[PDB]
């Protein structure tokens, strides 16, 4: 799904199974396949081990959209997850379904 | 109760919604669809064309000028003249 | 709860790919040396989520948003819904 | 009477003279959208003049939600320099205003079954399909939607003059409506 | 003033509650979400102040107890298969592109042992599937996919792991396995009840053995009236007394080691003239 | 007849069996009758007394309704069923005096206040207001 | 629970006599029975309570837009009820501040139409203090009327008018 | 096309039924017919006579067990209501179902929003709305001859 | 239409099958007289066939 | 101003409670009617007099008017009115329902609280109130204690005083959430208590149609109030116009406000109490006339009290989370089933849980 292989939890898992190739114990074959399963246990669990809602509000500076994939960026925003503020001067939203 | 007003019938909406989502059906570039039409050829050896249209999922008439470029259709006294994936 | 979430999808990646190092033949250290290398690591604000609805009125954008991890101010946070307003 | 319509859209098309490549400009430009499972052209936003313009594979832009004729050939000309910048060939050739949607209020109810009781041969009003009558005025090729609250929308018109000539001639027939 | 009995009425018709106003008083009209936690909340919580929606406890209802059951199942059904299934789609991706027959033929045959573990696994009975009531499920999703959001995860953790696991006896207490509780408790002192719970044999919480233990004591209350105890009950009813309404539930919480049907026999039968 | 024949003919027919692969399912149960309707021009239903059928040339006729379960099967272990109560199927002529007729169980005197002569016997049929009689 | 019903019917029994004097007032109470409206077995709370309820529905009626004569009728169904309690602390009635201006210029009219009963009966609650000078009637949480036209036309009006035409 | 020209028969002959009463019993959607109806007036250079609300009584009333009193009623009330102004440019059908509720409410047989909705073809909301317009004129709108088991004083 | 039909002409089965259609099942009832309207309802038919 | 409904039956304009004392007061100067002393031949002529003065009648015509209009139990009714016929049924269908007919706990309750203090006179007499101090009848709402107090929401009415500063109803309000003791007590359950939150967070404020009446009167009290002006003057919220004060600066009598409206009492950081001014009366000669006790509690809600899951003896004194012993997972113990449950011989917690103390709600409140 090549989406969530950006975040630090994807680009730690890269540079695992980069550091595990370059040291000549493990294929790109099974590397590979390893990265497709993270994408797989990883839509799992943001959807069934995660339940909090936050709420932001921000001013929306530019948008895009193609091949199914929203590019939000927004200035001065405030998320608001369940009690805490967290105001952030500028946020890209890469959204795709 | 009976014919009773209904602003749309549920089955026609049903329908509708899902023809506009499946939305539209693109033309892939030849080359990618020469690419499928051969490697389903190993499958059997011949095709029809509504059959094939579902394979490679592309405009019958777009499909049709590239089996025409390349593909022809026998006639056979079984069924009816169907198309042939074998340009000989 | 974000190094929970995240000691879970190790856990879970780990636990399922356990199957294929056994099978092309590679020893499980290497799996183990694969977990704590990930778990070691571990150690621009983006938010990488699915859109749910981009609705979007004259000019006021509402986002429905659903499962997500964001990176805001260098600390990584998780939503399984997000509902937010915009003003372009 | 004094009151006039206030022009509230303007659509108008131009041809950038040169075929183009949307998935580049959906990859580049800053606001726009591309769904081609949805409809077949590149759907820009800007803010200074407001105005939202769709841009065609062949060429052919059209710019819509402006307020004012020139304000529309301003927004045209700024999607025009916004393909240019994106390394395409792109003109302004053939810039034509095709449609204004101007609205108005004479400010005073108006009693739209007698109005389509004397106009039949003019009026549509189908209450269960649209609460308002649909006046097609035949003089300029105009299309009022006019309310029983006296808001009345005119519509179809190329020119501002069309506007305002469909208007002075609907005013003394709702005049004589006066709810 | 008969116009402005008609606007009155109007507005009436126009008027509209007090749910709204709770627990987060303020709220956008946007979001509906209050206002930031103060200084003092975050404080608060980080001298770990239970909030009172925290201290909300509910009784587990007997579809919630199944719904557990059937759900631990599943997740470890979906836990055991997911690698297997993963390397049977692995095996298959390897022979669609093996260039080669006789690996093929072995491919194949390693892709029927992986059927036959999946098929074992899908024919495991229900005994063996549920665990040792010490072993990690995924329950941050049963609190999520199952219960739909109605108990956490650690509350269905402990409710599965220490009461609703099949590996806890919950079959009625026997005379015999009483005596052997009070004799073992009396003996092994009644401070280790896990090693109370071991030790008694039967497959019990530690939590059930100190229950039945309490249930039938006798130290428990003190059983017995001493002077110094009447005058602290008499303080203590004449500083919670409203009038004749006395709180005696209210009252025990300060008496040692009574409860509130001897505070009522007492204050009763022994302390008023009456 | 209208009380046993009819519905045991609706009961006896086989249920349709329809595969698109969806699988769809009619099944008819029970069959219900009015008592003899006319509608006017805007549509509003009305008794229809055996003398106006004569006299403004209709067919004294009872509509009639079955109660029809369907049930889809998608292959996707879930199946819908859906009843529609009562469902309009057409309309059965009406044999006069019968027990599904208007005048049924009225007094003689009921039937001169309709227009309807009390030794009439019944045991026909009004069909475009003409009185059929079905020879055995 | 029927307390209203039984408002209404002494209300009624009172205005067919036509009078406003207390002894009229006085008979139907006797007869009536109705000061043991509030005998019988209850408890303090329900007691007081069913008084509450009493005292402000009897109140309700002393207040317009009701008739004259079912205004000092329920004046002094107001007194019969305060005066004849089971309550300790007497309930008290409840006056908001806005009928305040009117139940004093009623007061004005009782005097002045010499009609001493009614008017000593006010006095008479004033003294024994009976009112709770409220802000609102009816903690807030979360028939005989009058009619405009007499009070636009009437004999005299019509008298007047005809004399000036 | 025939559903559209059913429908203008229907308002021709003075009868009409609704759009909700064609598409009821086609098998296209209420945008069609009105598409198609629109179509065919401009083709056939035709038009039909505006709908008023004592049109759809005589079939509304009688799909609904209502007396003939109550429709009466319902057809004065809601006469009068379209002539004193009370429903302004609201379509005749809404009307029509909420001087039907009115009328029924009323009288002694009751009938809630939800069975006219159904019969009318009208959200029940939309009852409501049209409702709440001719709600404090009721009396003035029903027939002076009235018999009724509820006081036309009191209605929700 | 098919019981109808049937009933207002006399013929049995559809009505594109009158070929093989049984005629004169149904008959306008005779209301001459008393007597011939009763021995119309209890009419017996023999066909030959 | 004159209070006057904004809603039907439901509240009221915004009016200052001083300026409607003032009216009362005034309307009132000086014509007997705010006595507050008790009630008290010779004085028969006096009061005939004094009619005759306030009627304009002689004082025969007072002396008529006294003799007619005087005053005209027995558990007994016969010859029933339509309400006394009710309560005939309902006395004899309890009669024959009911076996030992006394008033339940709860009647008992809500009596002994609303009529604990009426007539109790001050003891000093320089602690009376003053003719006329318009005792406000507010009723603050119960924190959601337990679930179902979302639904219907349990109050406490306080009679608070006109003309008697704020922070005099804001020490008075009870609320537990001023007992809780922080910090957890898994290690050793012996420790010193931790300060009660009664001490540690003393900020707190009231907001009343638009300003927050902050209780600024110690050091250890911050701007709650803060947080909530920032947070609106940020994105428009629907809120607007948000003021401040200081609560020791004010009275209820300098106060402008609804009634029966909702207003805010928030402390100990996020506990939030609904306050509800249900009405304003002018203080009579029957209630209680100190100012010692009199924002004074009219009513409680007697919540239930919470008991050890172990033995149901003794309420919950403990709290303990993540219990390897603990069937549900927030498990309530008294001391005794703590101590016997998670500690050896001397102190050293058994297993992994976190203690935390509990006050019970049900008991503190
Ligand atoms: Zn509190
Ligand atoms: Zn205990």
């Amino acid at each position: 799904y090549q989406l969530y292989r950006n975040t630090t939890l994807g680009n730690s898992l890269q540079e695992s199974l980069d550091e595990l190739i370059q040291s000549q114990q493990i294929t790109p074959q099974l590397a590979l396949q390893v990265l497709l399963q993270f994408d797989k246990a990883i839509n799992a669990a943001l959807a069934q081990r995660v339940r909090n809602r936050v709420n932001f509000r921000g001013s929306l500076n530019t948008y895009r959209f193609c091949d199914n994939v929203w590019t939000f960026v927004l200035n001065d925003v405030e998320f608001r997850e369940v009690t805490e503020l967290i105001k952030v001067d500028k946020v890209k939203i890469v959204a795709c379904d | 109760t009976n014919y009773k007003p209904v602003a749309n019938h549920q089955y026609n909406i049903e329908y509708e919604r899902k023809k506009k989502e499946d939305g539209k059906r693109a033309r892939a570039d030849k080359q990618h669809v020469l690419d499928m039409l051969f490697s389903a050829f190993e499958k059997h050896q011949y095709y029809n064309l509504k059959d094939l249209v579902d394979i490679t999922k592309q405009p019958v008439v777009y499909l049709k000028e590239i089996l025409k470029e390349i593909g022809v259709q026998n006639v056979k006294g079984i069924h009816k003249n169907t198309w042939e994936l074998k340009p000989e | 709860t974000v190094p929970k979430l995240y000691r879970s999808v190790i856990e879970d990646v780990i636990n399922d790919v356990r199957d294929i190092f056994l099978d092309d033949g590679v020893d499980e250290q290497v799996l183990m040396e694969l977990k704590t290398l990930w778990e070691n690591k571990l150690m621009e604000n983006v938010v990488v989520c699915q859109y749910d609805k981009i609705h979007r009125s004259k000019n006021k954008w509402k986002f429905h948003l659903k499962d997500g991890i964001m990176n805001l101010n260098g600390r990584d946070y998780i939503f399984s819904k997000a509902i937010g307003d915009a003003e372009w | 009477s004094g009151i006039v319509p206030q022009l509230q859209n303007i659509v108008s098309t131009v041809n950038l003279g040169c075929k183009l490549d949307l998935k580049t400009i959906a990859l580049r430009a800053r606001n726009a959208e591309y769904n081609p499972k949805r409809f077949a052209a590149v759907i820009m936003r800007i803010r200074e003049p407001r105005t939202t313009a769709l841009i065609f594979s062949s060429g052919k832009m059209v710019c819509t939600g402006a307020k004012s004729e020139e304000q529309s050939r301003l927004a045209a000309r700024k999607y025009a320099r916004v393909v240019q910048k994106l390394g395409f060939p792109a003109k302004f050739l053939d810039f034509k205003i095709q449609n204004m949607v101007g609205s108005c209020d004479v400010k005073f109810p108006i009693r739209l079954e007698g109005l389509v009781l004397t106009h039949q041969q003019f009026s549509s009003y189908e209450p269960e399909l649209f609460p308002g009558l649909i006046y097609r005025m035949i003089k300029p090729r105009i299309v009022l939607l006019i309310f029983v609250s006296g808001k009345v929308v005119l519509t179809g018109a190329k020119v501002r003059a069309e506007i305002y000539e469909a208007f002075e001639n609907i005013y003394p027939i709702l005049k004589g409506f006066r709810k | 003033q008969n116009r402005e009995q008609q606007e009155e009425l109007m507005r009436d018709l126009a008027g509209s509650y007090m749910g709204h106003f709770m627990k987060p008083y303020f709220k956008d009209k946007v979001t509906g979400v209050g206002p930031p936690a103060n200084e003092d909340t975050r404080e608060k919580a980080a001298q770990g102040i239970k909030a009172f929606e925290e201290l909300l406890v509910t009784k587990w209802k007997n579809w919630e107890k199944a719904l557990l059951r059937k759900s631990v199942v599943s997740d470890r059904l979906q836990r055991l298969l997911q690698p297997k299934l993963l390397k049977l789609e692995y095996l298959h991706q390897k022979q669609s592109k093996v260039s080669s027959e006789l690996e093929r033929q072995a491919l194949e045959k390693q892709g029927r042992e992986a059927e036959k573990e999946i098929q074992d696994i899908n024919q495991l009975p229900e005994e063996a599937l549920l665990g040792n009531r010490l072993d990690s499920h995924d329950w941050e999703k049963i609190s999520n996919i199952n219960f739909e959001g109605s108990r956490s995860a650690e509350e269905i953790r402990k409710f599965w792991q220490n009461s609703e696991h099949p590996s806890i006896n919950k079959q009625e207490w026997s005379r015999e396995e009483e005596e052997r509780l009070q004799a073992i408790a009396a003996a092994h002192g009644h401070l280790e009840w896990q090693k109370i719970a071991e030790e008694l044999g039967t497959s019990r919480s530690a939590f059930q053995c100190l229950q039945k233990f309490q249930q039938h004591n006798k130290a428990l209350k003190r059983k017995e009236w001493t002077e110094e105890e009447d005058r602290m009950l008499t303080q203590l009813v004449q500083e919670m007394r409203v009038g004749s309404h006395i709180p005696y539930r209210r009252i025990v919480y300060y008496m040692e080691g009574r409860d509130s049907m001897q505070l009522i026999y007492r204050w009763t039968k022994s302390l008023d003239p009456g | 007849f209208i009380q046993m024949s009819v519905q045991r003919i609706v009961e006896d027919a086989p249920p349709i069996d329809l595969q698109a692969p969806p699988r769809y399912l009619l099944k008819f149960e029970q069959i219900y009758l009015s008592k003899p309707t006319h509608w006017e021009r805007d549509g509003a239903p009305s008794p229809m007394m055996p003398n106006e059928a004569r006299l403004r040339n209709l067919t004294y006729s009872a509509p009639l309704y079955v109660d029809i379960t369907k049930t889809v099967i998608k292959e996707g272990e879930e199946q819908l069923q859906t009843q529609h109560q009562k469902t309009f199927i057409g309309k059965i002529p009406i044999m006069l005096r019968s027990t599904y007729c208007l005048l049924n169980g009225l007094t003689d005197r009921d039937l001169c206040e309709l227009n309807e002569c009390p030794l009439d016997p019944g045991g026909y049929f009004i069909i475009n207001g003409s009185e059929k009689v079905l020879i055995a | 629970p029927g307390l209203q019903t039984d408002c209404e019917a002494l209300l009624s029994r009172f205005q067919e006599t036509d009078s406003v004097r207390f002894e009229d007032f006085t008979e139907l109470w006797r007869n009536m029975k109705f000061g043991t409206i509030f005998c019988g077995r209850m408890r303090n709370l329900e007691k007081n309570m069913f008084t509450k309820e009493a005292l402000a529905l009897a109140w309700r009626y002393f207040l317009p837009p009701y008739t004259f004569q079912i205004r000092v009728g329920a004046l002094y169904l107001l007194y019969g009820l305060y005066n004849t309690q089971l309550c300790q602390p007497k309930q008290k009635i409840r006056v908001a501040l806005k009928d305040w201006d009117e139940v004093l210029k009623f007061q004005q009219d009782l005097v002045n139409a010499q009609h001493f009963d009614a008017a000593y009966i006010f006095r008479k609650l004033r003294l024994d203090r009976a009112f709770h000078f409220t802000a609102m009637p009816k903690l807030l949480s979360y028939k005989d009327p009058s009619d405009r036209v007499m009070k636009l036309i009437t004999s005299d009006v019509l008298e007047e008018m005809l004399n000036v035409h | 096309i025939a559903s559209a020209c059913l429908y203008i028969a229907c308002r021709q002959e003075g009868v009409p039924r609704t759009f909700k009463e064609i598409c009821a019993v086609s098998r296209i959607s209420k945008k069609e017919i009105g598409r198609c109806f629109k179509l065919i007036l401009k083709a056939l250079e035709t038009s039909v006579d505006l709908i008023t609300t004592g049109d759809f009584m005589s079939r509304f009333c009688s799909n609904l067990c209502l007396p003939k009193q109550v429709q009466m009623a319902a057809t004065h009330i809601a006469r009068k209501a379209v002539e004193l102004d009370l429903v302004p440019g609201r379509s005749p059908i809404s009307v029509a179902a909420a001087a039907i509720y009115m009328a029924s409410q009323a009288s002694a047989e009751k009938r809630t929003q939800k069975e006219i909705g159904d019969i009318a073809g009208v959200a029940d909301v939309t009852i409501r709305q049209s409702y709440r317009l001719i709600y404090p004129r009721a009396p003035d709108l029903f027939p002076t001859d009235f018999k009724f088991d509820t006081p036309v004083d009191k209605l929700p | 239409d098919g019981l109808k039909y049937s009933l207002a002409t006399g013929n049995w089965g559809d009505q594109k099958k009158a070929h093989q259609a049984r005629a004169g099942v149904s008959q306008v009832l005779n209301r001459l007289t008393f007597a011939s309207t009763l021995s119309h309802l209890r009419r017996l038919n023999s066909p030959i066939g | 101003n004159f209070p006057e409904y904004e809603l039907p039956e439901l509240n009221t304009r915004a009016f200052h409670v001083g300026a409607f004392g003032e009216l009362w007061r005034g309307r009132l100067r000086g014509a007997g009617d705010l006595s507050l002393r008790e009630p008290p031949a010779a004085d028969s002529d006096r009061e005939d007099a004094a009619v005759a003065r306030d009627l304009d009648c002689s004082l025969e015509a007072a002396a008529e008017l006294r003799a007619v209009c005087g005053l005209d139990e027995v558990i007994p009714e016969n010859t029933d009115l339509v309400t006394l016929g009710v309560r005939k049924r309902f006395l004899e269908h309890r009669e024959e329902t009911i076996t030992i007919d006394r008033a339940c706990r709860q009647e008992t309750f809500v009596y002994e609280m609303e009529s604990h203090a009426i007539g109790k006179k001050p003891e000093n007499s320089a602690d009376m109130i003053e003719e006329g101090e318009l005792i406000l009848s507010v009723n603050i709402l119960y924190p959601v204690i337990f679930h179902k107090h979302k639904e219907h929401k349990p109050y406490q009415t306080m009679l608070v005083l006109g003309s008697q500063k704020l922070t005099q109803l804001r020490d008075s309000i009870r609320c537990v959430s001023d007992l809780q003791i922080g910090g957890e007590f898994s290690n050793t359950p012996d420790q010193a208590p931790e300060h009660i939150s009664k001490d540690l967070y003393k900020s707190a404020f009231f907001y009343f149609e638009g300003t927050f009446y902050n209780d600024k009167r110690y050091p250890e009290c911050r701007d709650l109030s803060r947080t909530i002006i920032e947070w609106s003057e940020s994105h428009d919220r629907g809120y607007g116009k948000f003021q401040t004060a200081r609560m020791e600066d004010f009275t209820f009598n300098d106060l402008c406000i609804k009634l029966g409206f909702p207003y805010l009492y928030c402390h100990q950081g996020d506990c939030e109490h609904v306050i509800v001014i249900t009405d304003i009366r002018l203080v009579h000669h029957d209630d209680c006339l100190d100012r010692t006790l009199y924002p004074l509690l009219i009513k409680k809600h007697w919540l239930w009290t919470r008991k050890c899951f172990v033995c149901k003896m003794y309420t919950a004194r403990w709290v303990t989370n993540n219990d390897s012993f603990a069937p549900e997972d927030p498990c309530f113990f008294c001391d005794v089933c703590f101590r016997m449950l998670h500690y050896d011989s001397e102190g050293n917690k058994l297993g992994e849980f976190l203690a935390y103390p509990y006050v019970d709600p049900g008991t503190f409140n």
